[PDB]
């Protein structure tokens, strides 16, 4: 869960940590914590075309 | 070469997002606040970040 | 007592049906409470992954610091 | 004395208030590893007939009915 | 009681008919099962060579660490 | 004053109000979940005995007196 | 002690003397436990093929999610 | 002072002996109790399914919220 | 901490060296306890067989129903 | 202000040092108090028990209906 | 709501990565704290070894008698 | 009703204050009889290779990956 | 997977190449393994003679019967 | 009205920010008040540490008998 910033902040308002949403509700995308992401483990190798 | 990275387009919207409201009704950013359910954001700003 | 109908009718269950469902227990004032609270609702509501939070429409001074939203 | 009461009254509020450890992620764990145990021990019979070549009907299976539906 | 059919609804085992065949034990989640878990699945799936391992689709801090994916 | 003295007597009749959430229920589970575990100790030695064909008084029993008799 | 004579008057033991007759362990309530349970019985009987299974005199509200029958 | 009899003779303890029996806790005023409700008694019945109850036999004007029964 | 030497002055435990004689284990209360049980001691004893049972020496009020012997 | 060391010399505590003893709360009266009273005592001490009780040396006509002792 | 990252401000957690550091869960005071408790702390410290400690920083008094170190 | 109220806190106090037992030891213990059951299982197969002859390359195996890492 | 290569890299396999050497299957824990014994190995040596023995590089207390040596 | 502001200019109440500072109620007379006493102010102050006292500024004859300086 980790992260919920780097988000588009467009129509959120910013009032410090909070983005108003509305008029009386913000958000933190601080603790935000909607967001599941996912990582894997990646084996490479450099190629020459 | 063993390299962890992170899966995009993985995501989920798991639902953690809890919004608050702040206690103030305005756009401050200091006062209490109430913590909502996710319900209260519009899902076209959800989609968008 | 039962989840579906309780023996009060000021007390109300909500029971999920699914995974996706919020559970809730509202209990409305009555009988012996206030007049100014005859008819409000206190509700505590739980999230479907496991989050169990306080809320009622009663003023925010007549809340208590755990059902304080 | 009315101080004395009030206290009592914020007490039940602070003592009402506790976190709720969100128990649901204990029980569901332990109810997964009652399963794969039980579903563990059906791979010997399973792996037995195969050994044996003897059909999905002829392999007699001591499963008995569990309470999570296995 | 058969690995053709068994006797319980929630349990189905895929018995190989070849040699090039996997087998599969999966049983589904139900009944006294909990409702965030219920309809959810897990396999024991036995490759040809003989070898075992489990798979689940249940969430990720659900699943145990001898089934993790 | 006397409306401040009838402030805290009528808040002691409210607590002494509480509602009882019927503990019975919930120990009489706990209480047969300990038997249910009893019970169920004995039945490896059991099964033992039955398939080494032991008889009722050739089994040997490990039990130990449980204060609920079951 | 020996599943013919048990140490304790509450737990019996049925040992099968055939191979077509089922084999019983049932407990009885008491001493320690509550009144209101205070002589139920709860036993496992196992069929002569070997299927164990429980069952129980108590109320519906007391019976535990593995013996609901 | 046990259920069985009381310290003092104003306090009484009805302890059930069985499942199917009721338990009652009366006490009767006196002593540096008002004149007017110096034989009045005070007493807690528990049902045998497990739930507590108030009764007083004291005038309506005088009773508590709790026990306006 | 050994079952010779442990960490505890308040721990004490007697290991059996012989087949024939018990095992025990015994705790006395003391420092942040109780002061009318200040220097009572909690004692769980095993038979040689393997039959475990507890032993108190509080008052018996004090005394739960496990080691109520 | 502790039990050892009270804050002011008309107020002192009988703290128990064993399960023996009994826990004594003596207040004498004094400085704004009454002439009458400038030299009475009032004292709450508490048995090993675990009981309450109040004790006064002040004239029986200024005794409350609380320590009627 | 993970090890690495919590959802609540006031609590962070040292998570040992190696087999010589220790284990430490610190709640910091605020919100609905009392004042003079606003800024004070708590730990839990697990030693590698396997040993919970509880450990903080109020005032004496205000320690109950599991953190009294 | 002030005095009741302590008698929860404390008992909540106690219970708070209840000795945790140093798990980390039976986690351990037997985590390493699971390697030991699947170390010494090999046994076998290293021992027909050596007998028969085969080299190291020649000695088939018939391994599972160990989430342990043993 | 074979004597020379196996598919665990902390499964070790040394076969010996000649009649006068020893044998040796090391295992090294780790991914689910505990913290404290993260690093360890558990390695079985046998004797050109044919004897089969254990050793282990973890603590005493965690060391079983088997390889207590 | 709040402690902030109140709805009587005669009265003020120093609410702390910190648990470095004391608080105080403060009041002063007026209108109804007699003239002699027009003009002075009682204080209710709380020590950091909680204590409640009371002080005046009238004179010594017009002082209660709790607000002795």
């Amino acid at each position: 869960r980790i992260d919920s910033s780097l988000a588009s902040s467009a129509g959120f308002v910013v009032a410090g940590e909070r983005w108003y949403y509305t008029k009386r509700h913000f958000i933190i995308p601080r603790y935000f914590q909607n967001w599941r992401m996912r990582r894997r483990k990646y084996v490479t190798g450099w190629v020459m075309p | 070469m063993n390299m962890y990275k992170w899966v995009p387009e993985s995501i989920r919207d798991s639902g953690e997002g809890q919004p608050s409201y702040s206690n103030n009704g305005d756009y401050a950013p200091s006062g209490p606040w109430v913590a909502a359910g996710i319900h209260t954001m519009p899902q076209s700003l959800r989609d968008s970040m | 007592s039962t989840a579906a109908v309780t023996g009060q009718t000021g007390l109300t269950i909500t029971y999920p049906a699914s995974a996706t469902e919020s559970a809730a227990i509202q209990g409305t004032f009555g009988n012996s409470a206030a007049i100014k609270i005859k008819n409000q609702t206190l509700t505590w509501t739980r999230t479907p992954e496991g989050a169990w939070s306080c809320a009622t429409t009663v003023e925010a001074k007549f809340k208590p610091a755990g059902c304080a939203s | 004395t009315l101080i004395e009461l009030m206290i009592v009254v914020a007490i039940i509020g602070i003592l009402a208030a506790i976190a709720i450890p969100q128990y649901q992620n204990y029980i569901a764990k332990s109810q997964v590893s009652r399963v794969m145990s039980e579903t563990g021990s059906l791979k010997t019979v399973i792996e037995t007939c195969i050994l044996d070549g003897k059909t999905a009907a002829n392999c007699e299976l001591g499963w008995t009915n569990s309470n999570l539906l296995g």
